[PDB]
């Protein structure tokens, strides 16, 4: 009996460690004897440790995660794809946590519950990746969402943070209701919620004239929920406001991990299921809309956070082009894009968090940065050029695939849109470089140097961004492996 | 069978009529306190706990040890939450 | 179904009479403890006092203050009174003596109890009076707080019985009354019943002398009477529930032919009378808690103990395989 | 007919939820909607869910809403607006949803037209399933804690998040 | 609202639901014609596909 | 598809489901399992049964 | 409760025990398992101590970190030992001990 | 006709929630209430389908969805409370400062 639970050792450990940290934090934060010490950094270090131990347990036990698969079948499904997705999710969570300590001590954000909520949301996203039934998928999505709602409003006396939370909760709850409605329609039409059963029922028919309008609209509503989650246009406008109004570590965490989890869900639901061309057309139109709107709105922005939010919207458009084309290379390119975008976003938010120690808000606040911190201005410039997709930086992969699929699926309007939006993006990315290097403002802002954690993370992500294309084989092989494991 | 609910409806109708008769015969001759929200939240949580207890209580003879320990784990999570509330002063009305 | 209204009236009317005389019995017992005589002028031994008080109330002009919640103000007492009445549809007085033999009767009683709070809340809010509103909020919070412990004790009984059917709960006590092994649970249940019915030592609405205005202070004539009647009917119901769950309902004390001679309804009535006497006795014996103290007792004492009893009973019954 | 009555009550009560000027009144109508829903559940034979909808939706959730809305003391000027200018946008959105979504089951689940013949005699009774009938409660409890226990525990995690968030966002200890 | 207003709205809603019942009966009665139209269009499409495949 | 019935016995449409699943588990073309699939879906919704009975009712209303 | 240990991906090494008992797995702990266990626990205690200095709770922080490390290290050692007995990990020692007793 | 009548009941509840979103641009509390209405309609959809299909999966998920609805309302009302506390008002013009 005990050995059956080897399939959930990683999750058991992280949940138990989260409980231990909750108890530790609440017991000593309330201690008069110790004079109510702030425990955000102490619990943060212990939680980073817990995340790393979870990663060790998961990575080193790859076969064991598939033990007792028949017993666990109606609860979840673990395979190679989920293996790599969960490893990447844990790595992203560890990096995001490591970027938070200067924020904890200098702002004096003393709430250790922040770390606990991050860990519980990580548990939720882990269960999201392995979900193999509509019920499990919904429950894990809701756990993740509720944790985000709470942490988005963590600055509870701030107008901005409270506004972010309110908008997030209302729009999140609305989208979740729409998705749940879709799930109910699919169950009513097919008598099934398990992904295997849905695959068997729906395969071979798609729209064979006598199409289940119940099945067709259930798929549509579920897709609407998914598109809200990935911040695809027209279900996107929550994202810029929430990203800007939330505390910056929250914004960094939301920018990466939920995308990984929800894209795992989307792959395993749609790609593994079957209504077909309708849904790929959904993602096609949403990709085009996201690219165009992201480019234009980002061009309008004068503030750093909003610029990065709109940039992420545009990039999810680029990524969803891969899902749309419906090929093994499409899935592989989507995964490569997710990985590279995540690393670049981690780099960008490490810089943003470093600059938040002097309250960076506007793009113009970067003036004369090439004088006051030359190596920081260069590092940030490499990130921008990578965001623009200039070769040989890592960001060039997403552009290359966008056009590869445009000429592979046979889509020339898509190629035209890609060209135009890429040029617009390059303009608003090099505007930052111009501000740091070319401008001569009358008043300068002198920034405090970053802590060791962010400097090390920045140093590694900056080598990856510059040098990835010299040795890109491991990512290519692992992503091809994952794309194949979805069906075999 | 749902047959036994019909007398309840007729009982409700009669009780309502008695209420109207009794009440109608004499016509012939800005300070928000968060602790209420908090007690509402606690009641909601333990209301759901009782809700989940009901099927478990009637099903103990069939679920045996596995069901017992799964409910115990459920209770462990909820009781950790309760300990958190207790330490934070949510249960103190002074 | 044509005879169903006759059965319903045969429940409701004697219940209203019983409430009218419960008020008199409370006055009499309180007086006798206090070395005085209660009402003994209006009728022989004061037995006509309830009819006179009810007649006075119906002959009293209603006030209906100039509020903006004219409908809600009068409907709140109707709601609480109807809820007090409808719980008796599932109460069995003897084997086969019950209006609705609900399989889900225990949860139905819990639902009715949970619904009881709305009359008090709406009366407080609709009365256009800050004192009534504050008192109603405090009373509502107290009732919801003690409802948790009531529900957990219900779960303990359910674990022992394996069915939500009240008659089955009674007949599961043929071997032994549940109040013997679960005596601390019965004490907890009685105290929680006191708190849930806003009764002494938990009667905040009665604490006008303590600068705590009750939720029904703006009510006159028959709305106030409806609130009062619902409260006393709920006291009778809580006594009946204590009898059903822990004292074996209609069962005799000993399974002997001498005890089986007297009908089960009489056994049930006698146990209910004992519990009503304890209600009155407790009101006569002790002072009252403050609101904060009783809230602390609800969340810090009775909830943990109720949960612990759930765990202990279930674990013991699972271990030795004594489950129903 | 009975479903017509309950659906009419639900329709009117829901319109009152979304259109009452006073938010306290909206909460009270919401409570009427849950009562009607419970009636439907009793018609379906799901007495456990019928009772739980009263216990949780009305007994706990609506009470929370009522406590919060009552202490807010909202003035109508802060939330008033004329809705006559929304009739067209609601007309198109409602109609499209109406035409698509009230009739989605019609092609898959074609109704049996009631004929002028007693079909009740064609009801076949299998007594084998009637020897030991299961309540809704015990059928649900046979599954929640053993075969689908992981989802049960994840729901517990969701409730824990609710408790933590409620404390962290609103607590001001005296 | 007035109590009588709520009652009248309930009556109007009852009429609406009975009308919806009539609509459902109409939709059910036209299943056969819709099937016939679907079959004729399927035959036309199949004939066109077979004829164009001849070239 | 789950097999858990609402009254504590095997679900009404579970044997049809299992026949369809067992067919699809070895037939490389889903068109070979079309008949079993439409039997499963007929058990869920009774569409063809009710359509045929409505045809009978229609003819009765036409000949009266 | 019906159980089935059968994994999706078969073991690539000889199966000494398909579903080893808890105490058998613990008794199967090797020197390398104990090294992993002790290293994880020691690192966790060190992190607890160092992160606890600024709040002033280095002792209790050491205890908390040590509890996390003890649980994680035991889970990791159990994972390795059970995987060896089940044939999922290289298990030369287990096979040698099995072919003799 | 039973199943079409049970489904249109839940459907009117869902459409009412949608309309409540559409008609309440100055009243975000009612917007939250409309979202609960939609969640109730979905829950009813699962229960009706469970009976119609003779399958228990609809019932398990209905209970879990009730848990989600409870947690959602708790957290949402907390966020409402803190927004009101910061601004002293619930009017929508005081929650429009993030834009562009
Ligand atoms: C033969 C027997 C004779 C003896 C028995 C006779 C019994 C008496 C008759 C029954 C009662 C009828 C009279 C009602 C009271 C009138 C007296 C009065 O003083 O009213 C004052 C009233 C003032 O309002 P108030 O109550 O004081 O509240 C003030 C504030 O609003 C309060 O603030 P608030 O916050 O509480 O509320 C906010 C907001 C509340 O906002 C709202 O309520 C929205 C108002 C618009 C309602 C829209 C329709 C809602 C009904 C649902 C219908 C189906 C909808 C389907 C939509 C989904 C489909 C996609 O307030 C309002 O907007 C008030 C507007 C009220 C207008 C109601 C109009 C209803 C629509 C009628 C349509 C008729 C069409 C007929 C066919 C229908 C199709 C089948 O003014 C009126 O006179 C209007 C009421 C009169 C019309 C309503 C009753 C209609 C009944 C028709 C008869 C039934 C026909 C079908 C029979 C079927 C048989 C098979
Ligand atoms: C076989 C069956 C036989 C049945 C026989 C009985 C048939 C009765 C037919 C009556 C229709 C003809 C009426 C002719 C005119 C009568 C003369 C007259 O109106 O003077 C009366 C006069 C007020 O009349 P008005 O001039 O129109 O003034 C109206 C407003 O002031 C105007 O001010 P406003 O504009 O500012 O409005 C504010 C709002 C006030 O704000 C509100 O929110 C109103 C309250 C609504 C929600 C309140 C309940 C939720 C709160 C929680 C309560 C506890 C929950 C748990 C306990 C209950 C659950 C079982 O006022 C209203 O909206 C009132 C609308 C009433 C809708 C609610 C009542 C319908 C409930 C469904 C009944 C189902 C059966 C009937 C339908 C059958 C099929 C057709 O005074 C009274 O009504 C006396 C107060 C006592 C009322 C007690 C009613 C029961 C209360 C306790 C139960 C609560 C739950 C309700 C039942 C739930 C069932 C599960
Ligand atoms: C604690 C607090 C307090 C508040 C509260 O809780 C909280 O308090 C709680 C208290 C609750 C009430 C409790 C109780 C009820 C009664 C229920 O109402 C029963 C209705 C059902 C039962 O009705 C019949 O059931 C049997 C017949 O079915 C009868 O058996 C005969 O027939 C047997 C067979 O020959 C013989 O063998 C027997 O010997 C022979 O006797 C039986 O006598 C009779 O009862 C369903 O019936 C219908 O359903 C049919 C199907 O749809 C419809 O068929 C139609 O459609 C068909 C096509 O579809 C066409 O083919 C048809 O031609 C065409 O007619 C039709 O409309 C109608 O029949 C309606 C809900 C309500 C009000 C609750 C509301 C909510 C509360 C107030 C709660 C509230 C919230
Ligand atoms: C001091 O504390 C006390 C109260 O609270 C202040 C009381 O309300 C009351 C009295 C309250 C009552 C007697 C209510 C009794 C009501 C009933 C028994 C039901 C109705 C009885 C009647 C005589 C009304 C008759 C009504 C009709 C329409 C006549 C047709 C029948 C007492 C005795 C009391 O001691
Ligand atoms: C060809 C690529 C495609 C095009 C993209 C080009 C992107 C760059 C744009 C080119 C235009 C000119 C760029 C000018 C940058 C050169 C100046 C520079 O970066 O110097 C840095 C140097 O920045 C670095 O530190 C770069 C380190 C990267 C290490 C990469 C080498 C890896 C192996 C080397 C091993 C170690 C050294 C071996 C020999 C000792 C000095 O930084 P400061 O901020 O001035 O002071 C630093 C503080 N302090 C001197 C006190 C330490
Ligand atoms: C307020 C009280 C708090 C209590 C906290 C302590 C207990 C918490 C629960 C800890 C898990 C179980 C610990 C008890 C050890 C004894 C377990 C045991 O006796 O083994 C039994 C088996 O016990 C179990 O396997 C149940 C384990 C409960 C599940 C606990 C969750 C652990 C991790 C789950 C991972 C899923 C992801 C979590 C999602 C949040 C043997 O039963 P059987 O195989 O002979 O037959 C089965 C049964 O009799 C018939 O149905
Ligand atoms: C791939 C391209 C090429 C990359 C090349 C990689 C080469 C390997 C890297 C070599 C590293 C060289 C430096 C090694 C010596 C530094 C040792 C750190 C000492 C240390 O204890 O640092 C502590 C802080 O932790 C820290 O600062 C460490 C944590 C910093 C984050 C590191 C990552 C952790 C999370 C993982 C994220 C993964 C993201 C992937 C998506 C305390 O420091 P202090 O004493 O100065 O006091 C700080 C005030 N509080
Ligand atoms: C998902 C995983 C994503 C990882 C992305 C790839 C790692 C990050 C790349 C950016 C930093 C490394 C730049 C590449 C180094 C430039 C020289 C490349 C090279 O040919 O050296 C070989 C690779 O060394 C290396 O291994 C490169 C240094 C380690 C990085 C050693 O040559 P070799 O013979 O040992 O390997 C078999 C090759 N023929
Ligand atoms: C895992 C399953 C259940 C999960 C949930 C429950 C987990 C258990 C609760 C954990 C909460 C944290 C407990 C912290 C206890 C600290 C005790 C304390 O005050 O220590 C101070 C107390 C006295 O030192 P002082 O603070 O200098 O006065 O103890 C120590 O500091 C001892 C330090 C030496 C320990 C090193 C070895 C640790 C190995 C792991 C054990
Ligand atoms: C400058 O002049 C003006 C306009 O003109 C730009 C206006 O509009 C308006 C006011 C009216 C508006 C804004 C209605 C437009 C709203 C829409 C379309 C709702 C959808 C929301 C967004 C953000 C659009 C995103 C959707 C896209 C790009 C396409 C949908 C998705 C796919 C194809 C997959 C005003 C006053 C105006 O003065």
């Amino acid at each position: 009996m005990f050995n059956l639970f080897l399939a959930v050792f990683p999750e058991i450990f992280i949940i138990n460690a989260t409980f231990i940290l909750l108890i530790h934090g609440v017991v000593f934060s309330t201690s008069k004897k110790y004079d109510y010490p702030p425990l955000a950094s102490n619990v943060g270090w212990l939680g980073l440790l817990s995340v790393l131990i979870t990663l060790l347990l998961l990575a080193a036990g790859a076969p064991l995660l598939t033990i007792a698969h028949l017993f666990w079948n109606n609860l979840f499904r673990r395979d190679n794809f989920t293996y790599f997705c969960q490893i990447f999710l844990l790595l992203s969570t560890a990096g995001t946590i490591s970027m938070c300590f200067d924020f904890f001590d200098q702002e004096r954000f003393d709430a250790f519950e922040f770390i606990v909520l991050i860990l519980l949301s990580t548990c939720g996203m882990l269960f999201m990746i392995s979900a193999y039934d509509l019920i499990a998928m919904y429950l894990a999505i809701e756990l993740q969402s509720l944790c985000f709602y709470v942490i988005a409003a963590s600055k509870r006396k701030s107008e901005f943070s409270t506004e972010a939370g309110l908008k997030y909760l209302i729009l999140g709850a609305f989208s979740s209701g729409i998705l749940l409605f879709g799930c109910s329609m699919i169950y009513g039409s097919t008598g099934a919620t398990h992904f295997d059963q849905l695959a068997k029922i729906l395969t071979g028919y798609e729209i064979t004239g006598a199409r289940s309008s119940g099945i067709f609209m259930g798929i549509l509503f579920i897709a609407v929920g998914f598109l809200f989650k990935i911040t695809a246009v027209p279900f996107h406008m929550w994202a810029p406001d929430i990203y800007e109004g939330s505390p910056t570590p929250v914004t960094a965490f939301l920018s990466i991990a939920p995308k990984i989890s929800i894209f795992a869900n989307i792959l395993r639901v749609f790609i593994y299921g079957s209504y077909g061309a309708t849904l790929q057309q959904i993602f096609f139109f949403c990709s085009i809309a996201s690219m165009i709107l992201g480019a234009l709105a980002a061009m309008a922005q004068t503030k750093v956070k909003r610029l990065l939010a709109y940039s992420s919207i545009g990039h999810v458009g680029y990524i969803c082009i891969g899902f749309s084309c419906g090929t093994i290379e499409g899935i592989q390119s989507l995964l490569i894009g997710i990985f590279i975008y995540a690393l670049m976003t981690m780099d960008a938010f490490a810089i943003v968090l470093a600059l938040r120690q002097t309250r960076v808000k506007y793009i113009a606040d970067l003036g004369a940065l090439a004088k006051t911190n030359p190596i920081l201005a260069i590092t940030f410039s490499i990130t921008m050029f990578s965001y623009a997709g200039i070769p040989p930086l890592a960001g060039f992969c997403s552009k290359f695939y966008l056009f590869f699929a445009a000429l592979g699926c046979g889509a020339y309007f898509l190629a035209l849109v890609g060209v135009v939006t890429s040029v617009i993006g390059c303009f608003y990315y090099i505007r930052l470089v111009k501000r740091m290097f070319f401008d001569t403002p009358r008043t300068w802002i002198l920034y405090e140097p970053m802590d060791r954690n962010k400097s090390l993370l920045l140093a590694m992500t900056s080598f990856f961004i510059t040098l990835f294309l010299l040795y890109p084989s491991p990512l290519f092989s692992v992503t091809h492996q994952m794309a194949l494991s979805l069906y075999l | 069978m749902m047959l036994e609910f019909a007398p309840i409806f007729i009982y409700l109708v009669i009780s309502l009529l008695v209420s109207l008769i009794l009440l109608g015969v004499p016509f012939l001759f800005s300070r928000f306190d968060i602790r209420f929200y908090l007690v509402s939240i606690l009641f909601l949580i333990f209301d759901l706990e009782v809700t989940f207890f009901f099927p478990w209580a009637v099903s103990l003879n069939k679920i045996d040890l596995f069901g017992f320990w799964s409910m115990m784990a459920f209770l462990f999570i909820l009781t950790i939450g309760f300990l958190y509330e207790w330490k934070r002063g949510a249960l103190d009305w002074e | 179904y044509i005879a169903v209204p006759a059965e319903i009236l045969g429940i409701i009317l004697p219940l209203l009479l019983g409430v009218a005389f419960l008020v008199l019995a409370e006055r009499k017992v309180m007086a006798f403890v206090q070395r005085r005589k209660g009402p003994d002028v209006v009728g022989s031994f004061g037995l006509l006092q309830p009819l006179a008080d009810g007649l006075k109330l119906i002959l009293k002009e209603p006030i209906s203050p100039s509020s903006a919640n004219f409908f809600l103000f009068r409907m709140a007492p109707v709601a609480t009174f109807m809820l007090s009445l409808v719980a008796w549809a599932v109460v069995p007085f003897d084997y086969g003596m019950v209006l609705s033999d609900l399989n889900i009767g225990l949860l139905y009683l819990f639902a009715i109890s949970s619904l009881g709070v709305y009359g008090i809340i709406i009366a407080g809010r609709s009365s256009n009076s800050k004192y009534a509103f504050l008192g109603a909020l405090r009373s509502a919070a107290q009732m919801v707080s003690y409802e948790v412990s009531i529900g957990l004790i219900l779960i303990t009984v359910l674990i022992c019985v394996g069915s939500c059917n009240l008659s089955e709960i009674v007949m599961a006590q043929k071997q032994i009354w549940f109040g013997i092994p679960l005596f601390p649970v019965l004490v907890m249940f009685f105290i929680s019943c006191l708190a849930e019915t806003n009764r002494a030592p938990f009667d905040l609405p009665e604490a006008e002398a303590e600068l705590v205005a009750g939720y029904n202070v703006e009510y006159s004539s028959m709305g106030f009477a409806l609130f009062f009647l619902g409260e006393y009917a709920n006291m009778i119901l809580m006594s009946g529930l204590c009898t059903l769950f822990f004292l074996g309902g209609w069962l005799p004390i000993l399974d002997l032919p001498i005890f089986k001679k007297i009908p089960g309804s009489i056994w049930f009535s006698i146990k209910v009378l004992f519990f009503l006497f304890l209600y009155i006795w407790v009101r006569a014996a002790f002072p009252r808690y403050r609101y904060d103290q009783l809230m602390g007792l609800g969340w810090k004492v009775f909830l943990p103990l109720s949960l612990a009893w759930v765990v202990s009973v279930s674990g013991l019954l699972v271990t030795f395989q004594w489950l129903p | 007919m009975i479903l017509s009555v309950l659906s009419s009550l639900a329709l009117v009560s829901g319109l009152m939820v979304v259109r009452a000027k006073n938010p306290v009144h909206s909460v009270l109508f919401f409570i009427l909607v849950f009562c009607d829903t419970s009636g439907l559940l009793l018609l379906l034979g799901l007495d456990f869910f019928a009772m739980i909808f009263l216990v949780v939706y009305i007994g706990a959730i609506a009470v929370l809403f009522l406590f919060v809305v009552m202490m807010f003391h909202i003035q109508i000027a802060e939330i008033h607006e004329e809705v006559l200018r929304y009739l067209p946008v609601s007309g198109i959105i409602g109609l499209i949803f109406w035409w698509e979504m009230f009739f989605i089951l019609d092609n898959e689940s074609i109704p049996l037209l009631p004929t002028q013949r007693n079909t009740t005699s064609l009801r076949y009774t299998v007594y084998a399933g009637k020897v030991r009938s299961w309540t809704n409660l015990e059928t649900l409890g046979n599954l929640l804690y053993t075969y689908y226990f992981v989802w049960f525990l994840v729901s517990s995690l969701i409730l824990l998040v609710a408790m933590i968030g409620a404390i962290v966002l609103t607590m001001h200890r005296t | 609202v007035k109590v009588l207003t709520y009652f009248g709205m309930t009556l109007a809603a009852f009429a609406f639901w009975q009308s919806m019942d009539k609509v459902h009966v109409w939709i059910a009665l036209h299943q056969d014609e819709k099937q016939e139209r679907m079959e004729k269009e399927a035959e036309v499409r199949r004939v066109r596909a077979e004829l164009l495949r001849k070239a | 598809a789950s097999g858990w019935g609402i009254t504590g016995n095997k679900g009404r449409c579970y044997d049809f489901w299992m026949d369809f699943s067992e067919c699809m588990s070895h037939c490389r073309e889903p068109k070979d399992c079309t008949l079993l699939r439409e039997d499963y879906l007929e058990c869920l919704h009774h569409s063809k049964e009710f359509q045929r009975r409505n045809r009978i009712y229609k003819e009765e209303q036409r000949k009266l | 409760m019906n159980t089935d240990i059968t994994a999706l991906e078969k073991a690539q090494y000889p199966v000494v025990d398909r579903n080893p008992a808890f105490t058998k797995v613990v008794g199967n702990f090797s020197t390398l398992d104990y090294l992993r266990f002790s290293t994880i626990t020691g690192i966790s205690v060190t992190v607890g101590y160092l992160s606890g200095i600024k709040p002033g709770i280095k002792g209790p922080s050491m205890v908390t970190g040590g509890l996390i490390g003890l649980m994680g290290g035991f889970m990791y050692a159990y994972q390795n030992s059970a995987g060896r007995l089940m044939g999922f990990f290289p298990n030369d020692g287990e096979v040698a001990s099995y072919q003799k007793r | 006709m039973d199943l079409i009548k049970y489904f249109t009941f839940s459907m009117i509840i869902f459409i009412l929630g949608i309309w409540g979103i559409l008609l309440n641009r100055r009243n975000i509390l009612i917007m939250l209430m409309s979202i609960e209405l939609m969640l109730l309609a979905v829950n009813l959809n699962f229960l009706v389908f469970s009976v119609s299909l003779d399958d228990m999966m609809g019932q398990v998920f209905a209970l879990l969805v009730l848990t989600v609805a409870a947690a959602e309302s708790a957290i949402g009302l907390a966020i409402f409370v803190i927004t009101f506390r910061v601004r002293g008002t619930i009017a929508v013009e005081f929650i429009n400062s993030i834009q562009g």
